C-alpha cells in the first residue's frame, strides 16, 4: 500500500529539511509537508502493478516462420533467441541479470497459394514441432530418422483447435541469465566480442506431418514467450535507441532528447 | 490438498488453487508479491543522513 | 569533536587521507566479503593473498581540459600488470574480489567544475560499424585512460568503439548513470570521490582475463572553467585498491 | 464421465492469462540460486533514484552535454525568469527521456507528488538567491515574479549545502492523471526566477551552471499498464 | 453439466507427458516378478564401471587391439612426453566411445570429477617412474615437463601395486560443462612425462606398455537429456 | 481416496494425484524414484578392500 | 596389512608416491613452523601465500655415469625462478622458509650404486 501524507502546521526552525548535498549520492528523501503545510490524507493506492512479475507476465511474440507443404524448403528452423524483437528485448534489458520459468504458446495458421492444379481435395494439415538440445544431429532432410524425436522434447497439433502450450524450467549453467556479458569467447580475447558468447540455447524445427492436397500450401508458426516465477538485480537505464543486429548492441549515435523552442516555454 | 488465498478487490472474497503437476515449473505466476525496499538505490551510502540536518557538515 | 568531511581509509601499508570529501558510498548496500562454502562450485582449496593484493595501486593521472568529452578505465585491465595482484591473475584460471575506487581531483576556489564518476556492472560498449564488434584494444586500455570523443565517430569499416558522449558507448542515455551506483565531484563543495563495490556476476568465481566485471568512467556534465593567470592545468588521479581477492587453479602463466 | 458444459471462450488464447500447463521436460533440476547484489522487487524502486533533466532541449544542445546545464549570469536587473517547463513527466519533452518518465510511458495512469533536485556549479565565491515555484492548473503560466510568487514556492540561497528539494504537492481533482496529455487533467507550470543578482568577486566568474534531477516521492504510484511508445522495428533484428 | 472452460493446447501431443489412459485389457494378470541379479536403478551406476581408453587412436591402431595400449620405452634422456588427450569426455575422440562417453553422447549437460587409472603392462624386473599432470583451463597446453608441474600432478613409481590413480579436480566457473564442445567452458589439458628413465636388466624387453582406464567419480552428474549422435537409420531394419 | 506428495523443485508445493481406474496399469510413471547402489558393478570382490591399504598383500 | 618401505607424501596440489623408501629424516628432530612473535623482530605484518608457494617444485634431472664426481645445488637459487615462490621472493626483502627435500633414483636389480644426499647449513665453497 502506498505511504499516507501526514498534516503539518507552520514552524520556524534551525533544522532544515529541503537543504541536502548532491555530491554524496544518497537521493533526498522529503515529503511534501516538509516544504509546505499539509493536511492529514489516507491513500489506499497499492503498488501492486509495478511489481517486476506483473510487468514482465504477457505473452509476446519473439519471432515467426514459414515453411511449404511441397517445393523446395519443407521445414523451417529458427534458433531460440530473445534479442530479435524489439518489445521483449527492451525489457529484459532493463535489468542486467534475471532469473525465469519459460511458458511457450504456438499458433500455426495455414493460407492456401494459388495454384495451375484444379480440383484440389485437402485432409487436415497435421504439424510437428521439434527442439533440438545443442549436439543433437540437425535433420538435413524432411524425411529424416531426426524425426523420430525418441530422446527430443516434440508437440503434435491438428488444426482447428487451441494452439498448442507447454511450461519450461529455468535452464543455465549460470545461476543467472546474463542480459549483458562484457567478455571474449577466447582467453586470447582475439574473436566475437558479446553476448552472443554465453548463447547456447539449442534450436526448433517446425514440418507439416501430412499433405492434404496437391496445391501448395504456406504455414506462419508464431512463438510466444512469457515470463514466470521472475526474479532481477543490478537494473540497468532504459535503453534509449532504436536496436540494430540482435548478436551485438552497436547503435547508430542519438540525441538526448525531443527539442522545444526555448528553455522557458511549455510547448514541446 | 486444496490452498484458499484473498483475491484482488478493492478498497472503502477467496480463490481456491489446486496443483495438478509435479514439475513444479508447471505452477502459475506470483502476481500477489507486493515487497519493495528502496534502501539498496537510494541512501546508499554507510553514514546514515538525517531528513533535516546539514549534509556536509 | 569530527568532521563529515574529513577521512582516512588504511588497506595493506597504503593510507588514503582527505581533508574533505562526499560521504562514502557503497553501492547496493553490500560490503565486499569472501564467497560462502555454501555457494562455491570449486572442490580445491583456494589461496588468499592477504594484504600482498589487498593494497591501495595509483594509476597514470588525466588532465582535464575545458574541452574533454570524457574518461574511461576497464578496471580488471587497469590492475592488470601491478604488483603480486597482476602477478596472481596472470597465474591462475579463476578470480573473485572486491574493489575500492577512489578519484582525486584538487581545484582553487576561483575554479568551478563538475565531474561524475560511476561505476557501471557489465557495460558493453558497442562498434562504429555495425556489421563488426569492438576490438579488443579499443575496448581495454592497460596503463593508460581510454578517452570519449564529443563527436560520433566518422563513418568507417573497421573495428572501433563508439564514443559519443551522451551515449557513453553503450547507446543508452548519460542523465540515467544515476541508477548505477555514482558520486558527483564538485569543485566547490567536494575534493574526492570513494566508491565501495560489492564483488557483483552471475557465476561465484570467472577468468579475470577474459571477462572484466565492472568499468569505472568519468564524465565532466559542467565544463571546467576558469579566470586568466590562474592554473590552467588540473590533474585527476584515480586509485584502485582489491578488497578480499582470492583465487583458484593454478597454471602455467599466460592468456591464450 | 461427469456431465460438463463449455463456457463461452473456450479454446482461445488471451496475453495476459493466467494457467497451469505441462512441462517441456519432466522433473528437470534446475541449477542452486546465489546471492546477487542489488536485487530488485518493484519498478517504483527505479523511479525513486534521481535522474538527471535535459531542461536546456533546444536545438544543438540536445546533441551535447548542455542540455542538462542551465544557463545562469549576474544581471543588471532581479526578477529574470531562469526556466519554465510542464509539470507532467510523461508527455513533456523535458521529462520523456528521464527514468521516471520513461517507466511512465510503460504505464496509462500516473498519481503522486515529484522532487525535483537543483545543484549550483558555480565558483565558492560566487553567491545568489533564486525562487523556485509550482502553479496550479487553470491559472495563466506565470508571466512575471509577483504572479508566480502567489504559487507555492521555496526561495533557495547559494552557499552552506549546495542543492535545493522544490516538492510539488499532488493537486488534483482526479485520484491518477493520465500519462499521456489529457485536456481534462493539466498538471500545473513548473518556473524558476532570480530572488536576488548572483554577486562574484573580481577574477570570479560572472556565469555558472544548475542542474536539475526529478524522482518519484512515496505517495507516487502507476495502473493500466500500456506498450511504450518509443521502441520501434521495422523488421526482426540479426 | 458443470461449467468447464478449455485451456490453450487441448487435443495436442506432447512426447514428454504423464498422464492415465484407460488399458486395452481389463484386468489382466501378469506373470509374477523373480529374484535377478545385477538389478540397476541409475544409468550413472554404470558410468562409476571403469572402460578401457584407446588412446592411441591414430589411423590402423582403432583397427587393431593398439587402440587401448599406449607405447613406453627406454630413453637415452629423462622428461619426454608419453601421451596428451582432452580432459572433456563427451566431445574428445579419445573418451566418445567408452563406457561414461557413451553415456555422456545421450546428455546435453555434465557435472563432476573424472578419476583416470593407469597399469603397467611390463615385466616384473622394469622399473619406471612417470609423471601425471591436469592443467587447468585459460593456460596454453603444457610444452615441457616443468610447465607441467605448475599444474597439479601425481608422480607414480612402478613395482609394489602395479597401477596409478590421478584424480582430476572439477576447478569450473559453471556448475555444468556442456557435453558438446563449448568455446566458453574449457575443460582442460590432460599429459604423461618421465620422471626417470625406464630401467631393464640384460634379457629384459626395454619396451612395455600401459593401459587406461576412465570412470565417473561420486561427485559426477547429468541433465537435459538429449538424442544420441552416433545411431542413425536409414530406413526400417527388417 | 486423494494422495498429496511433494513436487519436483530447486534447492538453497505439493501435487494432488486421484487413480481413476482400477487396472492399475493405467497409473502415471514413478519418475521420482531416486535410489542407487554401485556396490554390484563396482566393488564386486568378495574379501573388502579398504581405500588406502596395499590392494596385493 | 602396511609396509614400512611405502611412502605418499601430499603437498599443496602435488602428491609424491614411492613403492620403496629408507625412513625418512627430520635433520634435528625439528618440524618446520611459522616464526613466533615472541621471536619476531619486524612490526609489520607478514604475507604467507599458503598452497601457492608451499608444492612441490621438480628441477631438471642429472645423469649418473661410473665416473661422475658429484652433483650440488644451491636451494635458495634452485627456486629462485619457479612459480609463485620464486615471485614472492622477487617482490619481497625478507623471507624464512622450512624446505622438503626428495631426491628419486631408479636401476635394475643387476645395477650397484651407493649415492650421499646430505643438506649442510651455512656451506662456504
Ligand atoms: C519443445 C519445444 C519448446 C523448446 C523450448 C527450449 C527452451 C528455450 C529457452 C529459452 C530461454 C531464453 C532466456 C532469455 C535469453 C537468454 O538468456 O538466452
Amino acid at each position: 500500500r502506498v505511504a499516507d501524507t501526514v498534516g503539518t502546521g507552520p514552524t520556524n526552525s534551525e533544522a532544515i529539511p529541503a537543504l541536502t548535498a548532491a555530491e554524496t549520492g544518497h537521493t533526498s528523501q522529503v515529503v511534501p509537508g516538509d516544504t509546505m503545510q499539509t493536511r492529514h490524507v489516507k491513500n489506499y493506492h497499492s503498488r501492486s502493478e509495478s511489481t517486476v512479475e506483473n510487468f514482465l507476465c504477457r505473452s509476446a511474440c519473439v519471432y515467426f516462420t514459414e515453411y511449404k507443404n511441397s517445393g523446395s524448403k519443407r521445414y523451417a528452423e529458427w534458433v531460440v533467441t530473445t534479442r530479435q524483437a524489439a518489445q521483449l528485448r527492451r525489457k529484459l534489458e532493463f535489468f542486467t541479470y534475471i532469473r525465469f520459468d519459460l511458458e511457450l504458446t504456438f499458433v500455426i495458421t495455414s493460407t492456401q497459394q494459388p495454384s495451375t492444379t484444379q480440383n484440389q481435395d485437402a485432409q487436415i494439415l497435421t504439424h510437428q514441432i521439434m527442439y533440438v538440445p545443442p549436439g543433437g544431429p540437425v535433420p538435413d532432410k524432411v524425411d529424416s530418422y531426426v524425426w523420430q524425436t525418441s530422446t527430443n522434447p516434440s508437440v503434435f497439433w491438428t488444426e482447428g483447435n487451441a494452439p498448442p502450450r507447454m511450461s519450461i524450467p529455468f535452464l543455465s549453467i549460470g545461476n543467472a541469465y546474463s542480459n549483458f556479458y562484457d567478455g571474449w569467447s577466447d582467453f586470447s580475447r582475439d574473436g566475437v566480442y558479446g553476448i552472443n558468447t554465453l548463447n547456447s540455447m539449442g534450436t526448433l524445427y517446425a514440418r507439416h506431418v501430412n499433405t492434404g492436397g496437391t496445391g501448395p500450401i504456406k504455414s506462419t508458426i508464431r512463438i510466444y514467450f512469457k515470463p514466470k516465477h521472475v526474479k532481477a538485480w543490478i537494473p540497468r537505464p532504459p535503453r534509449l535507441c532504436q536496436y540494430e543486429k540482435a548478436k551485438n548492441v552497436n547503435f547508430q549515435p542519438s540525441g538526448v532528447t525531443t527539442t522545444r523552442q526555448s528553455i522557458t516555454a511549455m510547448t514541446n | 490438498g486444496a490452498q484458499v488465498s484473498t483475491q484482488k478487490t478493492g478498497a472503502h472474497i477467496h480463490y481456491t488453487n489446486i496443483n495438478y503437476y509435479k514439475d513444479a515449473a508447471s505452477n502459475s505466476a506470483t502476481r500477489q508479491d507486493f515487497a519493495q525496499d528502496p534502501g539498496k538505490f537510494t541512501e546508499p551510502v554507510k553514514d546514515i543522513m538525517i531528513k533535516s540536518l546539514p549534509a556536509l557538515n | 569533536g569530527y568532521s563529515d568531511r574529513v577521512r582516512s581509509i588504511t588497506l595493506g601499508n597504503s593510507t588514503i587521507t582527505t581533508q574533505e570529501c562526499a560521504n562514502v558510498v557503497v553501492g547496493y548496500g553490500v560490503w565486499p566479503d569472501y564467497l560462502k562454502d555454501n555457494e562455491a562450485t570449486a572442490e580445491d582449496q583456494p589461496t588468499q593473498p592477504d594484504v600482498a593484493t589487498c593494497r591501495f595501486y595509483t594509476l597514470d593521472s588525466v588532465q582535464w581540459q575545458k574541452t574533454s568529452p570524457g574518461w574511461w578505465w576497464k578496471l580488471p585491465d587497469a590492475l592488470s600488470n601491478l604488483g603480486l595482484f597482476g602477478q596472481n591473475m596472470q597465474y591462475h584460471y579463476l578470480g573473485r574480489t572486491g574493489y575500492t575506487i577512489h578519484v582525486q581531483c584538487n581545484a582553487s576556489k576561483f575554479h568551478q567544475g563538475c565531474l561524475l564518476v560511476v561505476c557501471v556492472p557489465e557495460a558493453e560498449m558497442g562498434c562504429a560499424t555495425l556489421d563488426n564488434t569492438p576490438s579488443s584494444a579499443e575496448l581495454l586500455g592497460g596503463d593508460a585512460a581510454k578517452e570519449f570523443a564529443g563527436e560520433p565517430i566518422a563513418s568507417g569499416s573497421n573495428k572501433l568503439v563508439q564514443r559519443v558522449v551522451y551515449n557513453a558507448g553503450m547507446g543508452i542515455g548519460v542523465g540515467n548513470l544515476t541508477i548505477f551506483p555514482h558520486q558527483w565531484i564538485n569543485l566547490r563543495t567536494n575534493n574526492s570521490a570513494t566508491i565501495v563495490m560489492p564483488y557483483t556476476n552471475s557465476v561465484p568465481m570467472d577468468n579475470m582475463f577474459r571477462h572484466n566485471n565492472v568499468t569505472l568512467m568519468v564524465i565532466p556534465f559542467v565544463p571546467l572553467d576558469y579566470c586568466p593567470g590562474s592554473t590552467t592545468y588540473v590533474p585527476i588521479t584515480v586509485t584502485i585498491a582489491p578488497m578480499n581477492a582470492e583465487y583458484n587453479g593454478l597454471r602455467l602463466a599466460g592468456h591464450q | 464421465g461427469l456431465p460438463t458444459m463449455n463456457t463461452p471462450g473456450s479454446c482461445q488464447f488471451l496475453t495476459s492469462d493466467d494457467f497451469q500447463s505441462p512441462s517441456a521436460m519432466p522433473q528437470y533440476d534446475v541449477t542452486p540460486e546465489m546471492r546477487i547484489p542489488g536485487e530488485v522487487k518493484n519498478l517504483m524502486e527505479i523511479a525513486e533514484v534521481d535522474s538527471v533533466v535535459p531542461v536546456q532541449n533546444v536545438g544543438e544542445k540536445v546533441n551535447s552535454m548542455e542540455a542538462y546545464q542551465i544557463p545562469v549570469r549576474s544581471n543588471e536587473g532581479s526578477g529574470t525568469q531562469v526556466f519554465g517547463f510542464p509539470l507532467q513527466p510523461g508527455y513533456s519533452s523535458v521529462f520523456s527521456r528521464t527514468l521516471l518518465g520513461e517507466i511512465l510511458n510503460y504505464y496509462t495512469h500516473w498519481s503522486g507528488s515529484i522532487k525535483l533536485t537543483f545543484m549550483f556549479c558555480g565558483s565558492a565565491m560566487a553567491t545568489g538567491k533564486f525562487l523556485l515555484a509550482y502553479s496550479p492548473l487553470g491559472a495563466g503560466a506565470p508571466t512575471k515574479r509577483v504572479d508566480a510568487m502567489l504559487g507555492t514556492h521555496v526561495v533557495w540561497d547559494v552557499g552552506l549545502q549546495s542543492s535545493c528539494v522544490l516538492c510539488i504537492p499532488w493537486i488534483s481533482q482526479t485520484h491518477y492523471r493520465y500519462v499521456a496529455s489529457d485536456e481534462c487533467t493539466a498538471g500545473g507550470f513548473i518556473t524558476c526566477w532570480y530572488q536576488t543578482n548572483i554577486v562574484v568577486p573580481a577574477d570570479a566568474q560572472s556565469s555558472c551552471y544548475i542542474m536539475c534531477f526529478v524522482s518519484a516521492c512515496n505517495d507516487f504510484s502507476v495502473r493500466l499498464l500500456k506498450d511504450t511508445p518509443f521502441i520501434s522495428q521495422e523488421n526482426f533484428f540479426q
